[PDB]
RNA sequence: UCUGGCACGGCUUUUCCGGAGUGUAAAAAGCUCCGGGAAUAAGGGCUGGGCAAGGCCGGUGGCAGCCGCCGCGGUAAUACCGGCG
RNA sequence: GCCCGCCGCCUGGGGAGUACGGCCGCAAGGCUGAAACUUAAAGGAAUUGGCGGGGGAGCACUACAAGGGGUGGAGCGUGCGGUUU
RNA sequence: GAGCCCGGGCUCCGUGAGGGGGGAGAAGUCGUAACAAGGUAACCGUAGGGGAACCUACGGCUCGAUCACCUCCU
RNA sequence: UGGAGGUGAUUUAAAUGC
């Protein structure tokens, strides 16, 4: 689960923030 | 001496094109239209229909042209007796 | 010391403790900002009159399935698009499209649709400037245009 | 049908009609006094558990509906609709 | 435990430790931190049972070893699956 | 000394292609991740990698494993 | 009589069910 979780979220996030930063 | 159900009403034949998940079947019908179609309760547990079966269809009191409840599943022999009787064609059922 | 300041001049930490965890009392947060009063349309408000776009039939829940009756209105100032669950048997018919519906809620403002059905915040009770508990029953009135 | 109900016999008579002043400092309010005078406006909700405070018949058949929650309707439903209680 | 003093934090679940804003950080990130929506649960301890590709003890002869015989090879008898009618 | 106007900046209301997630529907598919040592114990912070559940490294923790082997303690 | 460590560990036993 939160290794699950952890990553999805940080993935989400740079993902996303890659999105902002672009 | 065979007994076979026919649609009554504005009660449709129709044959099973894509399971959606739970219940929920998207049903080429005897007009022309695709409906999404409802299993009721009191069917899923008596029967197992799979894509390629022919049934009648019951549709809605609202969107009609667009959702039903499929009410009854015919076997393939019924099939084959609907299709001499010309109640289905074989064109409608292969789609 | 079980929390808390004891002591004469203390007490401000006190005052501003409690106002600092009553903020999470989501209702008391939610009211006094006024968040119940911005969100779920109405602005507020106890009834909401709207004319009937259309008729459409929803599906019931996870136990469940049956057709229950719901319009879609659209509130006239405050010009927001109501999907609707509506009282009765047969009703669906003395509604017809493009009367005035008058609109509330149904079971708890807090969103909560009622068990069965999904989405549906809310009520009718009018059609015509004449309800729908007068109209499942023959005698009383019957509808008009 | 003894919670109560009905016949029948008797009593009284809220509203309602008419009169006196009133009040008006003009009415109305018609109250209040007196004459006439009828047993003559009652309903809404619920009755599965919660809450019980309250249960049968007939229809219907996981439908149509009920629903504040927990659930109830998948062919003997006390929970839905109607009736009866 | 029972008292006395202070400090941090919590106020059902999931949304979400996310969005936005700001602060910090070379970067990786951190610190701070919602709402819309949705649900009659999320949870904790212990009890029982069933279960585990767990351990000990003990039996069995529908068990296995040991052992004697045999089925499966053929012909026939029989009942069946199928096919035929 | 008002309203009024003009040019620019900032903010807020009605409304928009497109885009994000939630609680779901549970009849399609992939896999077996966890819950029994779940059949490689599990979790944990950090880092990389994989379609996915997830795997691996390093450090931690037992809310940790089943006998066995060794060591202590009323 | 009941509790805590240190390390052998065992692959001969296979995904799913409304």
């Amino acid at each position: 689960m939160r290794w699950k979780w952890i990553k999805k979220r940080i993935r989400r996030l740079k993902r996303q923030r890659k999105k902002e930063r672009g | 001496v065979i007994r076979v159900p026919l649609p009554e009403g504005n009660q449709l034949f129709g044959v099973v094109e894509q399971a959606l998940g739970a219940g929920w079947m998207d049903v080429r019908c005897e007009d022309g239209k695709i409906r999404r179609c409802r299993i009721p309760g009191k069917l899923r547990r008596r029967v197992w229909i799979r894509v390629g079966d022919l049934v009648i269809v019951q549709p809605w009191p609202v969107q009609s042209d667009k959702r039903g409840d499929i009410v009854y599943r015919y076997t393939q022999t019924q099939v084959d007796w609907l299709l001499r009787k010309g109640k289905i064609t074989q064109e409608f059922l292969t789609g | 010391g079980k929390k808390a300041p004891n002591g004469e001049f203390a007490g401000r930490k006190l005052k501003l403790k409690r106002k600092k965890f009553r903020w999470s009392d989501i209702r008391y947060k939610r009211r006094v900002l006024r968040l119940k009063e911005k969100s779920d349309p109405l602005e507020g408000a106890p009834q909401a009159r709207g004319i009937v776009l259309e008729k459409i039939a929803v599906e019931a829940k996870q136990p469940n399935s049956g057709m229950r009756k719901a319009v879609r209105v659209q509130l006239i100032k405050n010009g927001k698009v109501v999907t609707a669950f509506c009282p009765g048997d047969g009703a669906i018919k003395f509604i017809d499209e493009h009367d005035e519906v008058i609109i509330e809620g149904i079971g708890g403002p807090k969103g909560g649709s009622m068990g069965d059905i999904p989405g549906i915040r809310y009520k009718v009770v009018k059609v015509n400037r004449v309800s729908l508990k007068e109209l499942v029953k023959g005698r009383k009135e019957k509808p008009r245009r």
